[PDB]
């Protein structure tokens, strides 16, 4: 499947297709407009890569972070989320809470890296 | 146990954004040595395999009136049109007073002779030359009852930049392709009313064939419908919003012209030569457009029985345009490099009261509808920033075997207890044609990042 | 009327929308923007400074 093969499919079945939607992010009168759009696409991909790498999840598609999830954010059972819902309604009802989640991931990565350098220096 | 968040990359979630788009043209448009006006040197070619993938169970809202590709297409067309008249002949030494008479013995009652003097390739020598300018391009400057002094119309306001006699106004199709990281959602619902949700959204990269035809008050060549006649409007409440009728069966329309002599070449300096209208050989006739009678009659009957759904107990009427000058009240287009401005008095003369009339006569197809009209040569289009041209004439006769696709209508303001309202045709802004050809598509941006709950524990 | 020092009238002629006909106009140009081109003791011929 090419563009958006599982944009409405099963949540548990949409985790087998993240590669094809991530493989294609880069592939005078109009000598400046396409240049600006192409540089903007490059910085969009680079911002995404740096935001992945800032919490220790670079080069790995599905990465895991040890920070917990509060009950005031979603309060919904996992089984019917992963077997009934889609991605679009999740982005509809979670996107207002994303900044504090990103801050929590950044703080957890900072704590993990500081324990790592403390363990490396103490040994 | 408890929920721990995990980050996901490569997630199919969407947002609405406004970005610039590309071009796409056929492979046959690059072998032409006439260089066209758009798709030879600027726009990129496309692959001969447009891949389209249908999505499963997604419903997406569409709003064709608040769109970004219509404005971007209009700006690209305006900029590309202004950039194609810079290395061309400028008619600045043509504002000299003209002495104009009837077109010889037995005048044609439509053109004036308009002999003048002009500067040749030598800056000192001047020579007397003649042409045959059209009547709507001739303005009588006067201080008394003088019937021999005339001048050109575009010397009064701004510029006289002639179009180059190598490019053509042929509307070849183009396709719009979204850039990297963006997609185009296209709605395949046949009962799409213009605004609202759609449940058969398909994701595509490049659009279908769009012909940027220059037309007002009536739609030329374009994409047909699928099932029935479709009404497009945003409110259908006031009388100041243009309504678009999208048809299903085409009606044949032709437009002809009598003969001319040739392009008389007149020099106004080093290299800058312009082609004016020469003589006229043979008898002179009128430039008319023919439309079939019974096809137009039952097509308007189909529009009536489909438009009666939005007005249950009201009869519909049609009449002339709601006043104005030549450029807005007449159906205007171009063919073969020559422009037409034609009266629509005999097409919108009727009414429908809800009772259908069947036309079953095989021998009645001989009767036609004729639209008599004149020809202009200086075009002031785009309602400003148009770079006022002077279209060169064509030597022989021309034909306009065309096709019709849609109609542009506008309701009139009624009175008290007015159960019979009228629908007059009107054009106006240029964005309506490209908005009618871009109802399906909507640009969309994908965000590959996401979060999800699971039981993943990263090992230390 | 008056003296109006440091300004001069400096009426000229210019082309209309017709390249053949020309019409007379007038202004009030400043003194340092006016240069006396001269081949004799003519006290009426003046030109614009930046046309040089
Ligand atoms: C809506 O759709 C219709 C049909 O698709 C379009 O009609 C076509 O319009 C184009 C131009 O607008 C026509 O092309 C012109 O045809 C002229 C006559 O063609 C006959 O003769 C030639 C030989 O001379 C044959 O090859 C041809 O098969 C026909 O038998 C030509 O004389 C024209 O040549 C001019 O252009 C070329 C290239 O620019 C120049 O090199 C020439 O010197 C000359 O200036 C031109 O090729 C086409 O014929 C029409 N189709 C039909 C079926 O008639 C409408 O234009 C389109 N749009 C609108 C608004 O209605
Ligand atoms: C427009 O006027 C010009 C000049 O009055 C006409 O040119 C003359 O045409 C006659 C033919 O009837 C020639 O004998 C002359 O030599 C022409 N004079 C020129 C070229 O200076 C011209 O024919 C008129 N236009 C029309 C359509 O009749
Ligand atoms: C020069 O252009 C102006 C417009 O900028 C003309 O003014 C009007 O032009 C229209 C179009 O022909 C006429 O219908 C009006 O009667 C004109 N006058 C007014 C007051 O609106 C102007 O007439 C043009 N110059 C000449 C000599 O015709
Ligand atoms: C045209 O410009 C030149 C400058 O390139 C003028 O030359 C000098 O101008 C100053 C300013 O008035 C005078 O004081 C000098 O005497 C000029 N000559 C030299 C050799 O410096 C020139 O005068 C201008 N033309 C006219 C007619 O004034
Ligand atoms: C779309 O969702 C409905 C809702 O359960 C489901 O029945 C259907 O199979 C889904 N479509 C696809 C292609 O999975
Ligand atoms: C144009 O120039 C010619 C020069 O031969 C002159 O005789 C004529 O009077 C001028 N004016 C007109 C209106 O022809
Ligand atoms: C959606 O459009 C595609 C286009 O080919 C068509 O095949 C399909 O049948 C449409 N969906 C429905 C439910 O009709
Ligand atoms: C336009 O539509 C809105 C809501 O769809 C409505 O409130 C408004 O009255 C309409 N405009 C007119 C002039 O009726
Ligand atoms: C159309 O407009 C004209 C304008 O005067 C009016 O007289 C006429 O009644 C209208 N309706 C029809 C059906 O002609
Ligand atoms: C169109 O035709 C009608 C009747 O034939 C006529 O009254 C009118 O002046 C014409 N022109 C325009 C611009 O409506
Ligand atoms: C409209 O149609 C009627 C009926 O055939 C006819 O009498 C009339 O002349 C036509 N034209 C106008 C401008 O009313
Ligand atoms: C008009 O031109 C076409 C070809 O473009 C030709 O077939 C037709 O015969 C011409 N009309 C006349 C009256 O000769
Ligand atoms: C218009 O209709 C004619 C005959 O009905 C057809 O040959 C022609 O291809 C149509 N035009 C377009 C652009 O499809
Ligand atoms: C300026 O041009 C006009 C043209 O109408 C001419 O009559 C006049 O002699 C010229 N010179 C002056 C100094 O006004």
């Amino acid at each position: 499947l090419g563009f958006l093969g599982a944009a409405g499919s099963t949540m548990g079945a949409a985790s087998m297709t993240l590669t094809v939607q991530a493989r294609n992010l880069l592939s005078t009168v109009w000598g400046i407009k396409q240049l600006q759009a192409r540089v903007l696409a490059v910085e969009r991909y680079l911002r995404d890569q740096q935001l992945l790498g800032i919490w220790g999840c670079s080069g790995k598609l599905i990465c895991c972070t040890n920070v917990p999830w509060n009950s005031s954010w979603s309060n919904r059972n996992l089984s019917e989320i992963w077997d009934n819902m889609t991605w679009l309604q999740w982005d509809k009802e979670i996107s207002n809470y994303t900044q504090i989640i990103y801050g929590l991931l950044e703080e957890s990565q900072n704590q993990q890296e500081k324990n790592e350098q403390d363990l490396l220096a103490l040994d | 146990e408890n929920l721990w968040v995990t980050v996901y990359y490569g997630v199919p979630v969407w947002k609405e954004a406004k970005t610039t788009l590309f071009c796409a043209s056929d492979a046959r448009a690059y072998e032409k040595e006439v260089h066209n006006v758009w798709a030879t040197h600027a726009c990129v070619p496309t692959d001969p395999s447009p891949q389209e993938l249908v999505l499963g169970n997604v419903t997406e809202n569409f709003n064709m009136w608040k769109n970004d590709m219509v404005d971007q297409m209009h700006e690209d067309i305006i900029s590309l049109w202004d950039q194609s008249l810079k290395p061309c002949v400028k008619l600045t030494p043509l504002c000299v007073t003209l002495i104009c008479s009837d077109a010889g013995s037995g005048g044609v009652e439509e053109m004036k002779n308009c002999s003048f003097n002009t500067t040749t390739e030598i800056r000192d020598k001047e020579k007397k030359e003649y042409a045959l300018f059209y009547k709507p391009d001739i303005v009588p400057l006067s201080e008394t009852n003088n019937t021999s002094e005339y001048r050109l119309i575009n010397c009064n306001t701004s510029a006289c930049t002639q179009a180059c006699p190598k490019v053509t106004f042929e509307p070849i199709p183009i396709h719009y392709c979204a850039p990297a990281g963006y997609a185009i959602l296209k709605c395949n619902d046949e009962t799409f009313n213009g605004t609202g949700p759609c449940s058969n959204v398909s994701t595509v990269q490049c659009t279908h064939g769009i012909r940027p035809v220059v037309s007002t008050q009536l739609l030329l060549n374009g994409s047909l419908a699928e099932k029935e006649i479709v009404i497009r409007s945003e409110n259908l409440t006031n009388n100041a919003k243009i309504i678009i009728v999208h048809l299903h069966t085409p009606v044949e329309i032709v437009c002809t012209r009598p003969n001319n002599n040739t392009r008389k070449s007149v020099r106004i300096g080093p290299g800058q030569t312009f082609y004016a209208t020469g003589d006229i050989i043979g008898d002179i006739k009128q430039a008319h457009c023919n439309i079939s009678e019974e096809k137009w009659n039952d097509t308007l009957q189909k529009v009536g029985i489909e438009l009666q759904k939005h007005f249950p107990n009201k009869t519909i009427k049609y009449n002339q345009s709601a006043g104005g000058d030549m450029e807005i009240t007449t159906h205007s287009f171009n063919c073969g490099g020559e422009f037409f401005y034609c009266n629509t008095s005999n097409l919108f003369n009727g009414t429908y009261n809800g009772t259908y009339i069947s036309t079953n006569s095989s021998a009645n197809s001989t009767s036609t509808i004729t639209l008599q009209c004149r020809i202009k040569q200086i075009i002031n289009m785009w309602q400003g920033v148009g770079r006022c041209m002077y279209a060169p004439p064509i030597a022989g006769n021309i034909t306009c075997r065309s096709n019709i696709t849609g109609l542009l209508l506008t309701r009139d303001g009624g009175t008290n207890s007015n159960e019979t309202e009228t629908f007059r045709p009107a054009g106006g802004d240029m964005r309506d044609n490209w908005r009618s050809e871009l109802y399906k598509y909507k640009v969309v941006k994908i965000e590959p990042l996401g979060v999800a709950p699971t039981r993943c524990k990263r090992r230390v």
